[PDB]
DNA sequence: CCCTGGAGAATCCCGGTGCCGAGGCCGCTCAATTGGTCGTAGACAGCTCTAGCACCGCTTAAACGCACGTACGCGCTGTCCCCCGCGTTTTAACCGCCAAGGGGATTACTCCC
DNA sequence: GGGAGTAATCCCCTTGGCGGTTAAAACGCGGGGGACAGCGCGTACGTGCGTTTAAGCGGTGCTAGAGCTGTCTACGACCAATTGAGCGGCCTCGGCACCGGGATTCTCCAGGG
């Protein structure tokens, strides 16, 4: 689904990222770098479900995804 | 068991099996089975001290995660021996330019 | 897990209470004959009282209405609950009316109190207000969001 | 008024607030917010409309599809702080895609 | 850490204050009326609401 | 399924007491230990490939390694009281 | 024009009500160090080894300043595009409605003891 | 006489649209902050200078930490075993959750002077 993050969705993103003025030209851009980024996390999620050939993804799969990614994340 | 012969509050025999089972070198010295134990519950301690101000700032008796991440965000040490690190429920500290403030 | 997660509930009193109409009814559905024959005399009798409080009141309470608001009197003053059943058309609607302009003026408690209906009533219910028993000061809820 | 009301409507009167002062109440109290914006269901649905490219049957779990939606809302943020600086470095208050390309080619895109 | 602590000191004697002039304000508006239970002006409220 | 909740809450009680805890802070200190130790192992281990080898030195040396001084001398100090303890 | 009143109101902190949460209590339950040996390997002498320290001292080529002299970031200006907030409109999940299977078993039947 | 599949019951549990909503997404624009174009300026580097100068260049006499060997003893693997740190249902009550109450100052409009 192309319009997932939505304009609004997209914009308080970006009022929460703290920019002055948002201009109209800007969110396809960071849509298409956003879903280049989903597509390979999603790419290696799968890729380690098959590491067993598991026939579920859990958040064991993406957080190595994501610790070999370089982009570390926590809280958990 | 262990800790009261070690007298340290972190259990190492668990610590020190899973160490053993790691197996990172041929040569594993087993004679001290506490001492990463010691340096996390060091580091553990100053983060609970911080975290703790921190909850304490607000009036909030429990941690919330955002504390937890103001914690370990204030301090310059902190976020350079790690700051690649997302922790969950996030929001950076307060910050502002003096170009977008009078 | 849901079925183990919503059993976390049982029944602890009751089913003793049903053991008097188990076996061959014991000597308990004789009992509850006594029993509706006495709580016949005990609803005729006990607070059919007519001590209305016409006052704030706009208009008459019908026969039925006048006859119905004492039951709901009563259940007030001796602390008991109760259900309605009327065929629509005769005016619940008026015997609350009524019964909230007795507690009014007989009493000196208001209170806020709350309502809950259909949504295409709202409005049918605030003008019953604005025509009968204008006096108290109703509030509507409308706009979530804002209002 | 567009009907039976409160007496007199109308009440909501021109009262347009000029932006800036806006802005910087609204960045004020979105810094404030530290838990999900975007919609989940919306997401999951995308995650699973691009997942079975790679093979069907994969299933999911609650906590797979929470820790990627921790993983992109706590990544393009740093992202929009780096564009911002390189806006306001540059006379741009307004942001354009050439600050965010130079955030790209700064950050080590490859 | 100390000056962590001295700011949170500082907090709690400023909430510690806010705390009792709010008591106090609260505590005298509400001894000064006392008025909604009386029976007698409900009939002139309830003639102005009819 | 040795966990750290036990060593956690004994923790929680030195540091403050009088502090409560949310539902998941234990998972994200747990987390903290055993990845920090599993770190901290691996570049002690390969540290120590290059040296023929076939305990408390080699821990505290690849401590003051990478991890700032800051902290490794107060590592230090506290490894040099618990194996005094452990051989007391 | 600076200053004063005059009001929406953020924030403070307190309420005010509802709940779920750390840990103790009961249950037990898995391994750390004693207890010792097998071997082993890493530092104690021994020999050595090997190019680094510092030295010799001209000699070009960095140090290193200065006048011509002009290039463009930035000071201002004008010139002028479309971000942003008020009022509307079109999706969207969710609470139920309806009724035919769901399914382990034990408790009549009948076959086992 | 007494117990177990089969028949039957339980009690929601499924199933899919299906009305009825209240939260969001996608509209239009007057003006209006925001971006962009012009012109001078001034200062401060680019250079082509005369003039010292400091690493290069070539070789040296070793020498002080390094490369390095037995080897032999301090010390890394060793499996019984048991009671203890601790891990798991459970269950309560106030810290937290959310929203109104009102003063200070944030802030903008209508004047006073
Ligand atoms: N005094 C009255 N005058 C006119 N209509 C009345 C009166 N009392 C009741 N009603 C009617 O009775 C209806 C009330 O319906 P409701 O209370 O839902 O069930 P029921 O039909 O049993 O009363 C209203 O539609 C109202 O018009
Ligand atoms: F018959 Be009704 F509407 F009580």
């Amino acid at each position: 689904n192309i319009q997932g993050i939505t304009k609004p969705a997209i914009r308080r993103l970006a009022r929460r990222g703290g920019v002055k003025r948002i201009s109209g030209l800007i969110y396809e851009e960071v849509r298409a770098v956003l879903k280049s980024f989903l597509e390979s996390v999603i790419r290696d999620s799968v890729t380690y479900t098959e590491h067993a050939k598991r026939k579920t993804v859990t958040s064991l799969d993406v957080v190595y995804a994501l610790k070999r990614q370089g982009r570390t994340l926590y809280g958990f | 068991s262990r800790s009261a012969k070690a007298g340290l509050t972190f259990p190492v025999g668990r610590v020190h099996r899973l160490l053993r089972r790691g197996n990172y070198a041929q040569r594993i010295g087993s004679g001290a089975p506490v001492y990463l134990t010691a340096v996390l519950e060091y580091l553990a301690a100053e983060i609970l001290e911080l975290a703790g101000n921190a909850a304490r700032d607000n009036k909030k008796t429990r941690i919330i995660p955002r504390h937890l991440q103001l914690a370990i965000r204030n301090d310059d040490e902190l976020n350079k021996l790690l700051g690649n690190v997302t922790i969950a429920q996030g929001g950076v500290l307060p910050n502002i330019h003096q170009n977008l403030l009078p | 897990l849901e079925k183990d997660q919503v059993d976390n509930s049982a029944a602890t009193f009751e089913r003793a209470g049903d053991f008097v109409h188990t076996q061959n009814e014991n000597r308990d559905d004789i009992k509850d004959v006594e029993e509706d024959a006495e709580t016949k005399v005990q609803e005729e009798q006990l607070s059919v009282v007519d001590v209305p409080v016409p006052s704030l009141l706009r208009g008459n309470l019908r026969t039925y209405q006048k006859q119905g608001l004492n039951w709901l009197a009563s259940l007030y003053n001796n602390h008991t609950n109760g259900i309605l059943a009327d065929e629509m058309g005769l005016g619940k609607t008026i015997q609350t009316i009524s019964l909230l302009a007795y507690l009014a003026c007989e009493k000196e408690n208001w209170g806020p109190h709350l309502i809950v209906v259909p949504t295409s009533v709202l409005l049918n219910w605030e003008m019953e207000f604005k025509r009968f028993a204008p006096g108290f000061k109703v509030l509507t809820y409308y706009g979530s969001p804002q209002q | 008024a567009r009907k039976s009301a409160p007496s007199t409507g109308g009440v909501k009167k021109p009262h347009r607030y000029k932006p800036g002062t806006v802005a910087l109440r609204e960045i004020r109290r979105f810094q404030k917010s530290t838990e999900l914006l975007i919609r989940k269901l919306p997401f999951q649905r995308l995650v699973r409309e691009i997942a079975q490219d790679f093979k069907t049957d994969l299933r999911f779990q609650s906590s797979a599809i929470g820790a990627l939606q921790e993983s992109v809302e706590a990544y393009l943020v740093s992202l929009f702080e780096d564009t911002n600086l390189a806006a306001i470095h540059a006379k741009r208050v307004t942001i354009m895609p050439k600050e965010i390309q130079l955030a790209r080619r700064l950050r080590g895109e490859r | 850490m100390e000056n962590t602590m001295k700011v949170y000191e500082k907090l709690s004697k400023a909430e510690k204050k806010r705390k009792i002039i709010q008591e106090r304000i609260r505590k005298h508006k509400e001894q000064e009326s006392q008025h909604m239970l009386t029976q007698e002006e409900r009939l002139r409220i309830a003639k102005e609401t009819e | 399924k040795e966990t750290y909740s036990s060593y956690i809450y004994k923790v929680l009680k030195q540091t403050h007491p009088d502090t409560g805890i949310s539902q998941k802070s234990m998972s994200i200190l747990n987390s903290f230990v055993n990845d920090i130790f599993e770190r901290i192992a691996t570049e002690a281990s390969k540290l120590a490939a290059y040296n023929k080898k076939s305990s408390a030195r080699e821990i505290q040396t690849a401590v003051r390694l990478i991890l700032p001084g800051e902290l490794a001398k107060h590592a230090v100090s506290e490894g040099t009281r618990a194996v005094t303890k452990y051989s007391s």
